[PDB]
RNA sequence: AUCGAGAGG
């Protein structure tokens, strides 16, 4: 009954790569370091004038897609307007092996 | 890019401190691990 | 160090490797690109002359092409710029650098390599595409994964070393490893849990789907199995079906827990020449595991027929479940409403207990343990009581998990998950811990802005009550990160320091090998065990067996081997042989069992004195028992008839046998008292293992299976006597340095009666290697 | 890789005909193993797809945000009320004999992230070539043609397995050799191999006779002539005086 | 403590007893102790260890540690592994370190010595002491491509005189 | 399998859709039949690309990938020859289709490049063929790509015979769905479930076709697979209707092929 | 000495490999072969079929620590592995 | 870079005929046929109508390796049914029932 | 066909589908011989059983194919699918499962037990005290009369 | 960057929707989920297809070459 | 050619 301050929103001690991680509170934590990581290796759209600037190793996805399920960070991070990767539809299962 | 632009390298455990001011999760994996933090 | 022991070399290749469950254990898949660009330089002779005149011919642009040719002059032809393909003659004694063929013998491997099992030779099969292709078992070994692992290719050049890999480093040949004693490969992942599934008590197949099954097996005989159940339907069951990747022969019986040999349960393990008979196959029969199926058959069969197990196994199980299917998904972490109410209310409980003891340490009525502070005790019991909960709450929802829960049963088969997965996804997390501590009070007095000062309640200081399913909460997740973050830096730590002792113990043991005198010794002819191993054989060939004698009461131990013809207390009962009413009253007889049951008595005495702790189980040479099964398989021994045997001959041929035995061959005093005392634990068990009522009352062959018995001893018993040549130096630094990489311990995490605050882990192991003065934790043990 | 630290690789592709089917006639674009779930604990993965699939058919945007009050309870409540299994499985047919599969699988939208680090750019594999001027040994560098470097820890193995004349062989023959004379009397590189009248004269030991030719790796007489560098002999004899 | 105690039958039946673990090591008093069993007195120093009992006592426990090393994480090597270790390891009556004050302080070839740690601070000694490296060594062979002593160059394959005559 | 089998009933049906009753049937034909309706019908589609000119913020290729995923009129596609089977040296009136595609930023607002835009040039020869398949309502057929004022493209296409295996591009069938033993009578499927599966699970609309089982029933293991509810859907480029026949004409041809085989070997035997 | 030899009877794998490993080159070099070469053209497998039938005509001298050394042929030794 | 072409998965190539046919030794009255560019597409349909032939003891089909578009089958009969023939009956069989499919499918769609 | 190794009559004590969906474990009691117990782990969802029912239960060993006696395809020699059922066979059962065996456990010699096992599915018979027709070969088909 | 032409899992073209679907998100304003059914976009493996389309070209086209 | 940095395993 002492309280001073108040956080403006929990989510918000996460960084840039670690904001655009689905329900992070719902992973083992080495996994979302793990992802923090992995979200630097993606592809995607990096600056819309990719086309204008010469530079050494571009890589373009041919068809960004936003994500399904997304975090209210992506509001300011603009990972919509610029994503990474595509909502490709999976199964679980154990198949041919491979 | 956005993960440069916020990097803070430190010349290693996530310090209490670090509550709400350096992410948790991002750091790189072996080497600097736990020394370069992102905010 | 930089060029000199280590150095690049020419004919090798890298890339990304990939799974491949259609690839023999044996065997590894190569790019055309790869196979194309490596060449081997075969020699034009008149058995080959006919095949490289048509590799030439088809030039340096086809997978199975060739590039340079070399005269006997020393010329290369570059079939890159001639056009001569079809005008150039080969003449016996030229080489043609041909492109890779299948089968070829190459050495293939990865980085870092820990020990013999990341260096083996696999027969090449060019394929189509960019990836190395293994089969899954053979990953085990290589520590390897498929999430962008890289291997290495090294082709050999010369014909003797092709011969060298293909007959010392073939893969068939390294299923059994002597670092452990055990096999180093299974069958693991999707095989493993498919084949719990497949031999599954209610798992019946249709007529059809047996005969592919059984097509798919390669060794298949053609002959198909009269069905389990032959009236309403015609079905086979998993058990009948998977049975025929077993070869003929093969013998297995585990016995689990409340095995009876009709359990309800279907536990244990039995199986009777090359046919599954009882108990679900698991782990525990094909996986690595000395006691299970692929180490018997690897013994029995050999490296040839068992690499043929794995690839017969596979393809069964892996056709069948995906003719099955399994998957798993959020479901598989939700227990029932009760269930939850029953994790939430251990919870509270074991919070309420903490708070009860919380205040009887600010009360100051908590008594300081033994040992240690007040102040500590309280953080011990504490750690405690919410340590018991997580497990608890873990049980509750493990129990009550249905055995269609798919997490459940990938824990059941033992490929992939445990206890403690399950736990953490369906119940509560637990307390988290940095530097096997309670989150420690990083601000003032707390552990974060978000606490009062002074308030050591559970989850103040990283106790997760909630589930992953669940989720975490700001704190509690932040707490885990906490975790999480001291976790990852010991990974990464950890292979600095492991990797620095690994090299270590291999220089300093590189030199370490057993000469032809059977004596280990290093480079300057120095001694250092007489015989190596103090028996002087190979760790590949040893297996881990009962010493009868050590253990039981005096008494049971009497009823069992003392035999008495004077005296009806112990005189044979005449119907076991077929003059066993002729030994009656044989004192001559009597003689020789008088001294063999006095050897037998003074066995027990040696032992004892050897091994104090009264333990029977240990790893000898030799698997007696199953030999003695196979005895009575092979010979049909009828057990309702008298035998032909006789008690002189049993007594003399035992002994007989023991002569023969053999390790060092000297004929100075020196060498034969020191080959009395190798073979004396292996004598203690044969004499133990065939005693007079053993061979006429519990094994009860005939003279012909007898005699088999011991002959059949006598030459696996030379099988396992080490070869001069061999690098034990290295080989006990590897065996010793590799598993070393999994003691992520550090000083807890074990468990012990007294206040175990002992380093341990890796930490421990370099105090012990550097010989360091000042050791963390001396502690001295008074009896 | 997923948005949870999930990596992979295609170990195969497949054309839709031979891929497991719905009943609505849905094929999986991409196939994940059950055995990558149990030990990771990623929850959250789980959890992201069942939760893009109601909104892909609720058409909609999910929320994932960290920590908020969205339970899987309601996700599959959603899910339910959209006629389909609330938990995510959908009952599925085996794509080669069309039998329906007996255990249902966990089917939904997800998000992937195609990663940098392809094996056309990784793929090596070089027989002869390039090597570095200094001790004549191939070139480091998959751009430049160059070999693979078979480490300490690669030999001490070989030798763990009693490969000799495979060290030798690749010590040796796969890289750097070279043939050198040795002064009989003074075993020092100092010989003056005149091939093309045979002959020879230590100089200085006036030894004109008594030479041997040696096979060593290049890099090892750069070690020795190093050492006479520093006034330091390294004397090698081919006749052990030293018997025991 | 439990403790398996063969009975009056003849069966080892499992005792208690009482164990006082102390914090420290001092075996050279703690043994002369009244009421205690001087001969099952143990402790973790390899050195007092060795320095109360001798050498073979020394590398009997160090033997041990390394057991309880390994034991501890529930994994098993092979005795056979762990005894020629510490076997190497006592060879000079001493506890010989796996550094560079314990393998590089020997009598051994020179061209191996000098691959571990330190390099030309051996070779000079070599130099200046004019050391004969004999070459039977592994990494005396290694470096020079010749075909070590060890597996398949262990031995020398040729045709005697003799055998060749029984060859034709 | 001897002709009184198969027996065809159309719930519903569009020029998209057939929404099939199939029963007296082998499964292994049921499948078999969607797996060829899948793979293996021959359609026509843009298989090369010359750019000329392209101004345009895409690339050259991704352009060229876009156009070969343009459904064009295949009715006649028996009539057309495959282009391995083609004598002709690179291509002719008789193997492929040529197609324009000329574009221009005449106005500053983005202009729109159309499917509907491409033009053929080849001689058709009074084939049925070639024509992009236009089913939008507003007869702007498919987005190729947009265009700004300054900025011009100029294509050249030749399309051509092919399959699926081949190329997703070649596909027509879009979609089929396929389902059998609405009510788990057969046992083909365990149900997995948290508490009761009758519940849990969501009953198939195929459900209404067949009778509910009892409880009282015993397992009829006599029981075969049959009755199987498909839907097949077609991209537009052949008829849902000719969909379904040409494959199964092409599963006809391809049992008459290994039967020719068979032939073919026992002429060359003795 | 001839007698007395005090090593093993048996022949060991790396024995066998080496034994192997040269015969087969020396059959890739186009040496007369001692068997029949029943539809067997690899110099590995052939040398496998001398070895089985006691062909293979060579010798083993095996070194002792001390620099001594025992010789024993190929035929002596016995081949089980 | 290195991948195949998607041709292999349906046309022939030099010096692949169709068919194969290799006689059995394991078994009496069996032989093992060689599909060459066709998968169980076919091959399935094959199995099927064999194990409907009450003359044939065995029938059972793999593919090796996806990698290839190659089939196996397996064929055993009672004594004198020439297994060949066996299957030259089930091509046969396969077809009839196809034309009524494709018969009743017209009917059906035109009313 | 040509013989039986056992023929008696058992009523079932109880029923126990320990986590299973379609095996049984089945405990009866013969009636007459109160000697003669009978455990057997049985497919109910093919062949339905209940308590208290009273089952015609036989072992035999004649390998049950078409002719007359134990002809090999069934047990040495590729088993042959149906057909001839429309011949010599024992096939008036409502159930039939071919087994094999254990080991002919002597229980307190007036007491009595025998070897089973059908590919997974066991049963325990206390057969009369001779069972001399009982051979141990493996070869036996477990005849069911509902 | 323009509407994949048809949907990646089936090969339904979608490449002729976008045009009129954000028609029926503007002009009509209906919810995405019922704009999505108006298309007759019945799987949601098309429905994704438009429903998480990001259309880069607007923002390339505003480049001037 | 050295030198540092970013990563991958
Ligand atoms: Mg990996
Ligand atoms: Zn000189
Ligand atoms: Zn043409
Ligand atoms: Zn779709």
């Amino acid at each position: 009954t002492t309280f001073t301050h108040c956080e403006i929103h929990p989510s918000m001690i996460l960084g840039v790569a670690a904001s655009i991680i689905p329900f992070p509170d719902h992973n083992q934590s080495p996994r979302n370091t793990y992802q923090s990581a992995m979200g630097k290796q993606a592809m995607g759209v990096f600056l819309t004038n990719y086309n204008v600037r010469m530079d050494t190793m571009a890589n373009i996805l041919y068809y960004p897609q936003k994500p399904l399920g997304t975090t209210r960070a992506m509001e300011y991070l603009k990972f919509r307007e610029l994503p990474a990767g595509q909502n490709a539809i999976v199964a679980i299962a154990c198949y041919s092996g491979y | 890019t956005l993960s440069h632009l916020r990097r803070t390298n430190t010349p290693r455990q996530l310090h209490n401190t670090h509550w709400g001011l350096v992410c948790p999760a991002e750091t790189p994996e072996g080497q600097a691990c736990g020394l370069v933090k992102n905010l | 160090r930089g060029n000199l022991m280590g150095k690049r070399v020419d004919f090798s290749a890298r890339t990304v490797i990939s799974g491949d469950p259609n690839l023999e254990l044996d065997q590894v898949g190569v790019p055309k690109s790869i196979a194309k660009t490596l060449t081997y330089p075969e020699v034009v002779t008149p058995y080959n002359i006919d095949r490289l005149t048509q590799l030439v011919r088809n030039g340096p642009n086809e997978h199975p092409g060739a590039k340079y040719v070399i005269r006997d002059s020393g010329d290369r032809i570059d079939l890159r710029y001639s056009k001569r393909a079809g005008d150039i003659q080969l003449q016996y004694g030229w080489k043609v650098e041909r492109h890779i063929m299948d089968n070829d013998p190459v050495l293939f491997n990865r980085q870092p390599s820990l020990h013999k099992m990341s260096m083996m030779a696999h027969r090449v099969k060019v394929i189509p595409y960019s990836t190395f292709r293994l089969n899954l078992s053979v990953t085990s070994p290589y520590n390897a994964d498929f999430d962008g692992d890289e291997m290495n290719l090294h082709v050999p050049q010369s014909e003797e070393t092709r011969a060298e890999l293909s007959q010392l480093c073939a893969v068939p040949l390294q299923i059994v490893s002597p670092q452990s004693n055990k096999p180093c490969m299974g069958i693991v992942q999707d095989t493993l849990c498919g084949i719990r599934k497949l031999t599954l008590r209610d798992t019946f197949i249709e007529l059809d789907q047996v005969l592919n099954m059984l097509y798919w097996v390669p060794d298949w005989d053609g002959v198909i199995p009269t069905p389990a159940i032959i009236k309403p339907k015609p079905l086979w069951s998993g058990k009948q079906i998977l049975s025929v990747a077993i070869p003929n022969g093969i013998h297995l019986q585990r016995f689990d827990e409340g095995t009876t040999l009709l359990s309800p349960k279907d536990n244990g393990m039995l199986i009777i020449d090359g046919q599954i008979i009882f108990g679900v196959v698991e782990k525990k029969t094909v996986g690595s595991s000395n006691g299970g199926l692929i180490h018997v058959v690897t013994r029995e069969k050999g490296p040839q027929v068992c690499a043929k197990l794995f690839g017969n196994i596979q393809k069964v199980v892996n056709f069948w479940l995906l003719h099955n299917g399994f998957s798993t998904g959020i479901g598989d972490t939700i227990a029932d409403g009760p269930t939850m109410r029953e994790i939430t209310e251990t919870i509270a409980e074991a919070k309420k207990k903490v708070l009860d003891v919380t205040k009887e340490a600010q009360a100051n009525l908590l008594t300081a343990k033994h040992g240690m502070t007040l102040r500590e005790s309280f953080e011990d019991n504490v750690v405690r009581f919410l340590n018991e909960a997580r497990d608890k709450a873990g049980r509750l929802a493990e129990v009550n998990l249905k055995d269609l829960n798919n997490v459940k049963q990938m824990v059941m088969a033992g490929s992939k998950g445990s206890f403690i997965n399950i736990a953490q996804m369906s119940a509560c997390v637990g307390q988290q811990s940095v530097e096997g501590k309670r989150i420690a009070f990083g601000f003032v007095d707390r552990t974060l802005p978000h606490f009062s000062k002074d308030d050591y309640s559970p989850e103040s200081k990283g106790f997760v009550e909630n589930s992953y399913l669940r989720g975490l909460t700001p704190q509690e997740f932040f707490f885990h990160a906490m975790g999480g973050r001291e976790g990852l830096i010991d990974t990464a730590v950890k292979t600095a320091e492991t990797g620095y002792i690994q090299r270590r113990l291999v220089k300093a043991l590189e030199d370490i090998m057993v000469h032809y005198d059977n004596t280990t010794r290093n480079s300057l002819g120095n001694v250092i065990q007489f015989i190596y191993g103090e028996d002087g054989m190979d760790a590949a060939h040893i297996e881990k067996q009962s010493l009868d004698t050590i253990g039981g009461s005096d008494a049971a131990f009497e009823k069992r081997y003392r035999v008495d013809l004077l005296n009806t207390d112990h005189t044979l009962d005449p119907s076991l042989l077929e003059s066993g009413s002729e030994i009656l009253g044989d004192l001559k007889l009597q003689v020789l069992l008088d001294e063999e049951y006095k050897q037998l008595v003074k066995d027990r005495k040696f032992l004892r004195e050897v091994f104090v702790d009264g333990e029977a189980n240990w790893p000898l040479p030799v698997n007696i028992r199953r030999i003695i099964q196979n005895a009575q398989q092979t010979f049909h021994i009828d057990h309702t008839k008298p035998s032909d045997l006789t008690i002189k001959d049993i007594v003399l041929g035992v002994k007989d046998l023991q002569e023969n035995l053999l390790v060092l061959r000297g004929k100075n005093e020196i060498i034969q008292n020191a080959q009395r005392d190798a073979v004396t634990l292996f004598c203690c068990l044969l004499r133990s293992r065939l005693a007079t009522r053993r061979v006429l009352q519990e094994y009860r062959l005939t003279k012909q299976a007898f005699d088999w018995v011991l002959s059949n001893i006598e030459a696996q018993f030379l099988r396992s006597v080490v070869h001069p040549g061999e690098m034990v130096g290295v080989l006990a630094a590897q065996s010793i340095g590799e598993p070393a990489t999994q003691m992520t311990l550090n000083t807890f995490h074990f468990a012990g009666v007294a206040s175990k605050k002992v380093t341990s882990g890796v930490p421990r192991l370099k105090e012990i290697l550097n010989v360091a003065k000042n050791m963390k934790t001396p502690s001295l043990t008074v009896y | 890789a997923s948005r949870h630290g999930q990596k992979g690789t295609i170990g195969i592709t497949y054309r839709r005909e031979d891929m497991p089917f719905t009943a609505e006639g849905i094929v999986p674009d991409l196939i994940i193993n059950p055995h990558a779930i149990p030990s990771r604990m990623t929850v959250a993965h789980l959890i992201e797809c069942l939760l893009s699939k109601v909104a892909a058919l609720s058409g909609n945007e999910g929320d994932a945000s960290p920590f908020t009050d969205i339970t899987v309870e309601g996700i599959s409540k959603l899910l339910r009320e959209h006629g389909y299994q609330s938990r995510g499985f959908e009952v599925m047919y085996n794509g080669h004999t069309g039998k329906k599969l007996m255990a249902q699988i966990f089917f939904g939208p997800t998000y992937y992230q195609r990663l940098r680090h392809m094996v056309d750019d990784k793929i090596h594999a070089r027989a002869r070539g390039p090597m570095q001027v200094l001790t004549r040994q191939p070139v480091e560098g998959r751009s430049r043609d160059g070999g693979l470097r078979f480490g300490e820890m690669e030999r001490d193995c070989m030798i763990a397995h009693g490969a000799a004349s495979f060290l030798k062989e690749r010590l040796m023959e796969a890289s750097d050799a070279f043939r050198v004379h040795i002064c009989g009397i003074c075993g020092l590189m100092t010989v003056i191999a005149k091939l093309n009248h045979n002959q020879f004269e230590c100089k200085g030991c006036d030894n004109k006779i008594d030479i041997y030719q040696i096979h060593i790796p290049y890099a090892a007489k750069l070690l020795f002539q190093e050492l006479m560098a520093m006034n330091i002999t390294p004397r090698l004899y081919t006749d052990r005086s030293r018997d025991f | 403590y439990d403790r398996k105690v063969p009975s009056p039958t003849g069966e080892y039946v499992k005792e208690p007893e009482w164990v006082l673990e102390t914090d420290g090591v001092n075996l050279s008093e703690v043994m002369t102790v009244p009421g205690i069993d001087p001969t099952r007195i143990y402790t973790n120093s390899f050195i007092d260890i060795m320095e109360v009992l001798g050498i073979e006592a020394g590398r009997a426990a160090l033997y041990k540690e390394v057991y309880n090393v390994i034991a501890s994480d529930g994994s098993y090597v092979n005795y056979r592994h762990m005894a020629l270790l510490v076997d190497v390891m006592t060879t000079q009556g001493g506890l010989t370190s796996v550094t560079r004050h314990g393998f590089n302080r020997s009598n051994t070839g020179a061209l191996m010595r000098c691959s571990f740690e330190e390099t030309v601070e051996i070779l000079f000694e070599a130099g200046a002491s004019a050391e004969l490296d004999d070459c039977r060594g592994v990494s005396e062979n290694v470096i020079l491509g010749q075909m070590a002593p060890i597996g398949t160059g262990a031995f020398d394959v040729m045709i005697d005189e003799e055998s060749l005559v029984k060859y034709m | 399998m001897s002709e009184e089998g198969p027996q065809v009933k159309i719930r519903e049906a569009s020029k998209d859709n057939v929404d099939f009753i199939l029963s007296n049937v082998d499964l292994a034909m049921a499948n078999s039949l969607r797996r060829v309706m899948i793979a293996e019908i021959p359609t026509l589609a843009i298989d090369s690309v010359e750019v000329e000119t392209n101004t345009t913020v895409l690339a050259d290729e991704f352009i060229a990938h876009r156009l070969g995923l343009i459904p064009l009129q295949s009715m006649d596609i028996e009539q057309l020859e495959y282009s391995r089977d083609c004598f002709c040296e690179d291509h002719c009136d008789k193997c492929s289709v040529v197609l324009t595609l000329q574009a221009f930023g005449e106005s500053e607002s983005t202009t729109n490049v159309y499917s509907k835009d491409l033009v053929i040039v080849s001689n058709l020869m009074g084939r049925n063929i070639g024509h992009p398949i236009i089913q939008d309502k507003e007869g702007n057929g498919v987005l190729i790509c947009k265009l700004r004022k300054g900025q011009e493209l100029k294509l050249t296409c030749v399309a051509k015979k092919g399959i699926a295996k081949e190329h997703a591009k070649w596909g027509p069938a879009a979609a089929i769905e396929f389902e059998y033993d609405p009510w788990n009578k057969l046992k083909h499927t365990d149900y997995w479930y948290e508490q009761d599966s009758a519940k849990e699970w969501p009953q198939s609309k195929n459900c209404e076709y067949e009778d509910p089982p009892n409880e009282g029933d015993p397992f009829d293991y006599k029981a075969q697979a049959d009755t199987f509810y498909m839907n097949v859907e077609s991209v537009g480029s052949i008829p849902v209707d000719q969909v379904v026949v040409r494959g199964i004409d092409t599963l006809q041809k391809k049992v008459a092929s290994i039967l020719l085989a068979l032939t073919q070997m026992d002429q060359d035997k003795v | 000495p001839k007698d007395q030899r005090a090593t093993t009877p048996y022949m060991t794998k790396y024995e066998r490999a080496r034994i192997l490993g040269t015969r087969a080159l020396q059959i890739s070099m186009n040496a007369p072969v001692f068997v029949d070469l029943e539809g067997e053209t690899d110099p590995l497998r052939i040398a496998m079929k001398e070895l089985a039938e006691k062909k293979i005509p060579l010798v083993i001298r095996r070194y002792l620590p001390d620099g001594s050394f025992e010789d024993w042929s190929v035929e002596e030794l016995i081949v089980d592995l | 870079m290195n991948a195949p072409d998607r041709f292999e998965l349906f046309l022939l190539g030099e010096g692949e005929s169709k068919l194969k046919i290799d006689p059995d030794t394991k078994a009496p009255n069996a032989v093992v046929i060689t599909f060459e560019k066709e998968d169980h597409t076919l091959g399935n349909l094959i199995r099927a109508e064999l194990l409907n032939d009450r003359k044939v003891l065995f029938a059972a089909y793999k593919v090796e390796h996806p990698f290839f578009a190659r089939f196996k089958l397996r064929i055993q009969t009672t004594e004198g049914y020439d297994p060949k023939d066996a299957l030259k009956n089930a091509c046969n069989s396969i077809i009839n029932k196809l034309g009524a499919l494709k018969t009743n499918f017209e009917t059906e769609w035109n009313l | 066909m040509s013989n039986t190794l056992f023929d008696d009559i058992f009523q079932v004590s109880e029923v126990d589908p320990g986590r299973y969906n379609k095996v049984c474990r089945i405990e009866a009691a013969s009636t007459t011989q109160d000697q003669c117990k009978l455990t057997l782990d049985i497919n109910v969802e093919l062949f339905p059983v209940a308590a208290q029912d009273s089952l015609t239960v036989t072992i035999a060993s004649s390998l049950n194919l078409e002719d007359t006696p134990a002809n090999d395809s069934s047990a040495t020699r590729s088993w042959r699918p149906p057909q001839a059922g429309d011949r010599s066979l024992a096939d008036d059962y409502d159930y039939v499962m071919y087994g094999t065996a254990y080991k002919f456990e002597e229980v307190s010699k007036d007491l009595i037990a025998v070897y089973y096992s059908f590919g997974g599915l066991l049963m325990r018979l206390e057969g009369n005290y001779r069972n001399l027709n009982n051979l141990k070969q493996e070869n036996a088909y477990l005849l069911i009369r509902r | 960057m323009i509407v994949p032409v048809r949907c990646f899992s089936c090969g339904k073209v979608v490449g002729d929707k976008w045009e009129s679907y954000l028609n029926l998100l503007q002009e009509d304003e209906l919810d995405e989920g019922t704009a999505l059914s108006r298309l007759g976009l019945k799987r949601y493996c098309c429905r994704r297809m438009i429903l998480t389309h990001v259309d880069l070209i607007e923002k390339f086209l505003r480049y001037n070459p």
